[PDB]
RNA sequence: UAAUAGCUUCUUAGGAGAAUGACGUAGCAUGCUACGC
RNA sequence: GCGUAGCAUGCUACGUCAUUCUCCUAAGAAGCUA
């Protein structure tokens, strides 16, 4: 097979075997590849090893062919000659090869293993048919690092509506959300089979799953769970389609009585139907989930696309669509597996109809008129030119903000990868700014959400509402446990319950925590309703209670921070361990 | 496993003497590689053996014709000449004689094949050959039964059956013989045992079927091309009834066939030096050639006239485009000239006067196209007559 | 040929043996750079048809490589074509109709030429001359397979719609025979 | 195919393929056009293009012939040979190719973009068969210059009678009349195919235009229009066939007193008898397509076809025919879209009628008589070949004059164009005379031929009427609106508004100015018949009112302003710009 | 749309072999000459 | 008589080139036969 080399797009037919993906690559670009990287093997339509009866070498700077076939020193015939030589790799297309020097970041972009930081911000600012690359070199990493992994069974049978856990002993364990899917294997005499995926998530006490069902099939100990995992295809659509901006807007024909309710966006609503993609950044809890809505009632008859990474965020849209838009021309797109308990109240599931809900990772193949990304700070590169893929629309609309949390991004373990280089999108959105901002906040009191808007923001927040005087921030030792593959900060509750019996008001609080160890254990001498710093986000609350176990760099992250404390809307009892944390933002002293 | 397989009907658009449309069969591709692959060995062993009763793979060309028939007439006694004709060959094949074509040519596979390999390659071949189905205008019909002209092995399978057809008339011809007038007492004790080894032995009698299969050489010798035949048989005994003639082979055709083999189709040479009458479409001439006579096969001038006249695309009409397609009709042609009947020796000398005229307008075309002759022209030699002389020496 | 330092020996040498030709070197220098330039030519050549074998065999090396290649992307579009035709094909049957039939079935199996003979929704008679049409599907409905059908259309051999009220036994010498009439499932 | 070199006639095998007509060229004058010119590119019965497995170099002078095809300089068999040198190119016939320098002027002819004036001043001095290439490039180069325009949409239909019209951004909008027609597309998703044959015109106000269907399609608002192109055929027959004098009248018959009235023209039908083609030069209004219906009663077996550029034209040829000739045999021969309205009072569209009257464009192949081709003005080289290749004939006669107004030439904007480079019969009539010459006005009054013999004649023409002082010269200033690229003057429609009700016996007058926007705009306004001046030409009305209505080089244009005035036959009012061509002529005083 | 198989003619390319001729180098055999013993 | 050097003649081995022939394969055009 024949292709376009990764970082000339002149014609090829070698390819670099040693690396992850085989990416096609030109004669000269080929050569750069292996003179300099450790990759010595290369794939022309048919691989380049020793063709004798007994030999085997790989290396391609050690190749030479002969007759009809390829040897090495040892094998060859008396006649030459080099595969590798004159600065190029003997393939197709010998005389239409253009090389290019930015093999100099293409080096690191093959042979890096994504451990560190900057292998992230160096493969994000490459060029577009490198951004690619370096994504599906990435998601094929991530797809093999879960190919060794632990595995357990259910204990014995324990409850309806929670099993038990017995893991391997000398290997690591899972987060549990709803991210992370788990499978049983039926390799019960007898053929192992699937009788269906489950998803765990920690017990009360001891060793417990509190789970989410796929299928009916109740298993006895017969069945143990593995991990899961599948094949990554090849990208082509680039991550963003060209800005190119149009006069008036096109294929979108407003409306008649949209309504007097955010009536204060239509010179936003047209913006967006004026570029070709646009950019929309608000802070926590300032109507873009509205914002859509309202799109969609601004132009009425156009067909819209809403998408997003993660089945949370689309589901609360589907549910806002559900209260404001009209209701019978909505369509929810669920995947056939089902391994989340979809969303069953629209007429479901029907790829032909005109405002078409659906996630990232389960769009077909359509088209459509506007097409509105939900939380880009979750979307990783591979998601966005997934979208770009299999979505043609007239406008693109991406609406997010990257001061939340980014996307999981396991591999990464030392440093910090800024906001900038979340994805693409982030990055514009910092480089030049959103094309569209909202800043009022409705959730927060006064001095909060004033610091908020001071602490990263460039003071573009304010709240309608006043200060329900009942926000704190302590600075209370909480000693450490840590006994345990987290950090846990259990007589920090004690302190909390010290407190607490003066303030009768957060007593049906949800509990939060920088730990989900912590977070596990609030949950077990107490009955706080819990729900953790990622499983916020995208809800608003009354009375929840926030506690830092730890002070480092995850204790000082401005951005978890930000969705940490704006989730309450009128008390919250927080505890803060360095000073730093107790001087950001205004608050009593008790 | 079994492959059903359709087969196409392509009209055939040829030259021919008479005006009923010709009609192939297009088998599919996964049947003709798996029917080659199995076959292909048996097939080219018998297109390299000379000398045999199938002469598929000799030459007429270097002598090939005479050698053939000087292995025909292979000491026969008292020789005549027969060739007989198979009315709608391909299309009143009875199935039976088929599958038997096929499991004659499956012996071959004693060590390469097991008993239910060898089944499932004749079902194979019933599936996609014997009883298919059949393309025919857009539409699946049903073959009933009959060869198809386009298997794999189509003109070896005709061969067996044209030599199973000639074996049984020689049966038959030899058992409804009296035997009370047989005055040859080697000839009635083999009609006893032919008999015996017929309706009273179910276990092959090898000693006996050597016996037959000597008898039948050594008084019916047979040239197969897969359904032309020529015999040089021993004309007392068939005048006596003990080996096969015209009227055995019109009778076995009746009741096995299912079709009347009229008398008008099939010839009887009593001198050879005449050779047969017709075999391949090629009549025989005894020639002085050299200093020894030879046979020369010459085709019918009609043919080869239409040949000339008629072509089947419009840029054989040219002539100077084709000097190579009059080369080789005039290398077809050349025994002609030893025709006694000089409008027969004509056409060769026509083919040769034509060919020096498309060289001569050729060559005037290209100078006109240029202002230089060729440099190299080796065209002189097809018209002279030693060019295909040579074709019919046997020095090659 | 004149990359290689071979040509640069041999040229070296012609010039030496040249110039010292021109000064009037003596008889042994003059053999011995005639020697010299002897075997360096040898070995210019020597090192020279090996270039020929070279490109010769380079050339069809490259040759095979296309051929193994272009011969794999004209695999896949046949690959391509063959599964969309076996789909398309998926998508014409009569589910309902063939699934009836195939249950009814004692092994699952059941002969193919009954296949289209119970299941077919359409039915197409090809008809010769006027007497057939008479016998078989007179009118504007008929019998076959045990099963009722109506005419849709009928068609003459050149595909143009003949009508029913043109099939007569004195207009049957104005129809281009045969005619094919179009008949679906009642 | 083997064909004949354009400049000697040799026999050859290749063509220019960078050249639009991509003409035969022998292998001496090819390789001097290639190696000269910017051309590189030669088509043998195989491109010359390098056969390596990929590869493009088409430069002849880099190529060679090596082993079977044609090869570059690094990809050639080891055995050459050159292909484009020993100062020819390699192709067929060799050794016979002989040619001759006019090798100066056809690189000049085929470099040309027909921009300036002087490409059509060589383009029509040349030798005969440069005469015939020339108009044949210049023809392909007319129909690839609509390849740069820009395609339509609709905007929305509110009225659907008048059509709303948005251009694509970013390319040139088309002039808005009848010469040019569309056709749609549909491409959604969903029918990229055509959905009629449409023309338009603007709207006085807003922004509208008042379309035309040939059909009654309407357009859901994706469906949109693309101008039609026309590929452009050989020039396969000579612009005139070669003259023979015959001693007598041969394949023609004359009759038994012809008329009273053609009295006068018998000895030039008898000179139109003898020779092969004639050539009348006349004046306007002279009596010159009045000949032609004569010339028809003096041969009355002779079957005749009538054919002209215009439409207007042949149609008042027709009435003039309808008037003398029998009516039961005649014809009329329209376009199958037929953008005009043509005449039906004949039996329209039988072409074996004796008498048949068509168009150029709409001539279909057959044979006659005697062809007679009417204001030959008009007619380009293109025209001459047409009507020479579809209709076989015995006599030819050619009528017309040169100081009418020419062919547009919509491409020619520097310079001016002569007389004697209409066409090849204008410069025959121009250099050597006309075979046929009559001269004097009998149609308009004495005051405006007594103006326009100082115009364009110099002081030739005495004339016959009385000066009815019907005649008027305007003085008015004209504000201008350049508004639909073509200009508009609305003041002075306005002039004539206000004063088309102060004069009784005007109210039929045709309005005429030289742009097609204000004549067609003026419709509304005042109501009279409106006709531009280019069709104008040859149709006489009894009274006619002329604006000029902005000054330039085409509104001021001589010969515009005297094919213009010289329509009227009773009186004439005019409004002029120009503070000279008010003065020029002698009218009243207003 | 264009089957299976056989034979033959012609053209082009590649390899291998043979034969003859030519050049160059190396090895061995012989004749003549120069120097030393 | 021996050793070294040079010239001439002859034989063998190897390398290169020219011509002719045979064969083995591949590709293409065509003809006939069943
Ligand atoms: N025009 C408006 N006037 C007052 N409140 C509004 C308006 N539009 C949106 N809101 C409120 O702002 C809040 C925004 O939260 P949400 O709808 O989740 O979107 P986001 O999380 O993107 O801010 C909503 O609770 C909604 O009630
Ligand atoms: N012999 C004649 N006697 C009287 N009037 C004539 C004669 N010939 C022509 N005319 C008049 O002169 C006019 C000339 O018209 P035409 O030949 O069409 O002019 P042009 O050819 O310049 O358009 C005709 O309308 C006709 O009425
Ligand atoms: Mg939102
Ligand atoms: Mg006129
Ligand atoms: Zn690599
Ligand atoms: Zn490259
Ligand atoms: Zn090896
Ligand atoms: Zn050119
Ligand atoms: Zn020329
Ligand atoms: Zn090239």
């Amino acid at each position: 097979a024949v292709g376009a080399c990764v970082l000339c797009n002149s014609q090829t037919s070698l390819r670099c075997g040693a690396c992850i993906r085989r990416p096609f690559l030109c004669c000269k670009c080929c050569y750069d590849h292996v003179i300099s990287t450790s990759h010595k093997l290369v794939l022309s339509v048919n691989p380049y090893v020793c063709n004798a009866p007994g030999c085997d070498v790989t290396d391609v700077t050690q190749l030479y062919l002969g007759g009809m076939s390829y040897y090495c020193k040892s094998h060859k015939p008396p006649i030459s000659f080099p595969l590798c030589a004159n600065g190029q790799v003997f393939g197709l297309y010998k005389n239409t090869c253009v090389g290019s020097d930015n093999v100099t970041d293409f080096n690191a972009i093959a042979t890096c293993d994504w451990t560190n930081a900057g292998d992230y911000i160096l493969a994000n600012t490459c060029t577009e048919r490198l951004k690619l690359f370096a994504a599906e070199t990435l998601k094929a990493t991530e797809e093999t690092f879960k190919l060794s992994y632990g595995i357990a069974t259910v204990r014995e049978v324990l409850s309806d509506r929670e099993l038990h856990l017995s893991w391997e002993v000398g290997k690591p364990r899972p987060p549990l959300n709803r991210n992370y899917v788990f499978t049983g294997y039926r390799v019960t005499k007898n053929s192992k089979v699937q009788i269906g995926e489950y998803t765990f998530e920690k017990g009360d006490y001891g060793d417990a799953v509190v789970y989410r069902g796929t299928t009916t099939y109740k298993l006895n100990v017969g069945d143990y769970f593995v991990l899961t995992s599948h094949t990554v295809m090849p990208l082509s659509a680039p991550t963003l389609v060209p800005q190119e901006h149009y006069v008036r807007i096109t294929g979108l024909y407003p409306t008649l009585n949209i309504s007097d309710e955010f009536s204060s966006n239509v010179a936003n609503y047209q913006k967006v139907g004026m570029q070709k993609y646009s950019t929309l950044q608000g802070p926590p809890g300032t109507g873009k989930s509205h914002f859509a809505i309202g799109l969609a009632l601004y132009y009425p008859s156009a067909r819209i696309v809403y998408t997003a990474c993660s089945h949370a965020a689309v589901d609360a849209l589907c549910e806002k669509a559900l209260k404001y838009l009209p209701i019978d021309k909505c369509s929810r797109i669920i995947p056939a597996r089902a391994r989340v308990e979809c969303f069953d109240k629209f007429k479901v599931n029907s790829t032909l109809e005109q405002y078409v809900f659906c996630t990232v990772n389960a769009l077909p193949e359509t088209t459509a008129d506007i097409v509105v990304f939900d939380e880009i700070s979750m979307a990783t590169n591979y998601d966005l030119s997934v979208v770009n893929a299999r979505l043609r629309a007239k406008h693109y609309v991406y609406i997010g903000d990257p001061a939340q949390l980014p996307a999981p991004r396991t591999l990464l373990t030392k440093g910090t990868l800024e906001p900038e280089y979340f994805n693409s999108v982030c990055r514009l959105m910092k480089t030049i700014g959103p094309d569209m901002f909202l800043g009022t906040c409705r959730r927060c009191p006064a001095e909060i959400v004033d610091t908020v808007s001071a602490l990263v923001y460039d003071n573009k927040l304010k709240a309608h509402k006043d200060k329900s005087a009942q926000c704190f921030k302590m600075f209370y030792k909480g000693v450490i446990t840590h006994d345990v593959s987290s950090a846990i900060n259990r007589p920090q509750i004690g302190v909390v319950r010290e407190f607490l019996t003066r303030n009768p008001a957060w007593r049906k609080a949800v509990f939060i925590s920088p730990y989900n160890s912590q977070n596990a254990v609030a949950s077990k001498i107490l009955g706080l309703p819990t729900q953790t710093v990622d499983s916020s986000q995208g809800s608003e609350y009354d009375y929840v209670i926030f506690t830092q176990t730890t002070e480092t760099a995850h204790s000082c992250n401005v951005n978890r921070f930000n969705v940490a404390i704006t989730r309450a809307k009128v008390g919250i009892l927080c505890i803060m361990s360095d000073r730093d944390l107790y001087d950001k933002l205004q608050f009593t002293s008790l | 496993n079994v492959i059903p397989t359709i087969t196409q009907m392509n009209l055939k658009y040829a030259i021919s003497a008479k005006n009923r449309a010709r009609t192939v069969a297009g088998v599919s591709i996964c049947s003709t590689m798996t029917n080659r692959q199995f076959h292909q060995k048996l097939l080219k062993s018998i297109a390299a053996t000379r000398g045999a009763t199938v002469v598929i793979g000799t030459s007429k060309f270097y002598g090939g014709w005479h050698n053939m028939l000087k292995t025909v007439y292979s000491d026969v006694e008292n020789p005549h000449l027969m060739g007989w004709d198979y009315p709608k060959c391909d299309r009143a094949m009875p199935n039976m004689l088929r599958i038997m074509a096929s499991l004659v040519l499956a012996r071959k596979h004693t060590t390469c094949c097991s008993l239910s390999h060898r089944f499932y390659r004749l079902a194979n071949e019933c599936a996609q050959v014997l009883s298919e189905m059949v393309m025919c205008g857009g539409s699946l019909y049903v073959k009933p039964g009959g060869t198809s002209s386009g298997d794999a092995t189509t003109a070896y399978a005709n061969s067996v059956f044209n030599i199973c057809q000639a074996v049984t008339a020689n049966v038959n011809a030899l058992l409804s013989t009296d035997g009370n007038k047989i005055a040859d007492k080697y000839v009635r004790n083999l009609q006893h045992r032919l008999y015996e080894c017929l309706y009273r032995n179910r276990d092959v009698d090898t000693d006996f079927v050597n016996e037959f299969y000597a008898y039948l050489r050594k008084h019916f010798s047979m040239m197969i091309l897969s359904d032309d035949a020529v015999v040089c048989f021993n004309s007392t005994y068939a005048s006596q009834g003990l080996v096969a003639s015209i009227k055995n082979f019109k009778s076995v055709l009746y009741y096995q066939n299912n079709v009347f083999m009229s008398e008008a189709k099939c010839w009887t040479e009593t001198d050879l030096t005449k050779g047969p009458h017709e075999f391949c479409s090629q009549h025989t001439m005894l020639v002085k050639q050299g200093d020894d006579y030879v046979y020369l096969p010459y085709p019918d001038p009609s043919r080869i006239l239409g040949a000339g006249c008629f072509v089947d695309d419009i840029v054989k009409t040219d002539g100077t485009l084709m000097i190579e397609r009059f080369v080789s009709l005039a290398i077809d042609a050349y025994p002609l000239t030893k025709h006694p009947n000089q409008e027969y020796a004509d056409v060769f000398h026509l083919y040769l006067q034509y060919i020096r005229k498309l060289h001569d307008e050729l060559t005037g075309h290209m100078l006109d196209m240029y202002s230089v002759m060729l440099t190299n022209d080796n065209t002189s030699r097809y018209w002279e007559p030693e060019f295909y002389e040579a074709m019919y020496t046997p020095h090659t | 040929f004149s990359s290689l330092p071979s040509y640069a020996a041999f040229a070296t040498a012609q010039e030496a043996y040249e110039q010292a030709v021109a000064n009037g070197d003596s008889e042994v220098v003059l053999k011995k750079l005639k020697k010299s330039l002897n075997v360096a030519k040898s070995e210019f050549d020597r090192d020279a048809a090996m270039q020929r074998k070279l490109e010769k065999m380079a050339d069809q090396a490259m040759t095979q490589m296309y051929k193994q290649a272009r011969s794999e992307d004209k695999r896949a579009k046949v690959t391509s074509a063959m599964q969309t035709m076996l789909f398309t094909m998926l998508r014409k049957l009569d589910n309902d109709a063939l699934n009836n039939i195939i249950n009814n079935a004692r092994d699952g199996c059941v002969p193919l030429n009954i296949i289209p003979l119970t299941t077919a929704a359409k039915l197409m008679v090809v008809i010769p001359d006027y007497n057939t049409y008479k016998n078989t599907c007179d009118g504007t409905t008929f019998t076959y397979a045990s099963a009722l059908w109506e005419i849709q259309q009928v068609v003459d051999a050149d595909s143009k719609i003949v009508q029913l009220s043109e099939i007569s036994m004195d207009n049957s010498p104005n129809l281009a025979w045969p005619l094919i009439v179009t008949a679906l499932r009642a």
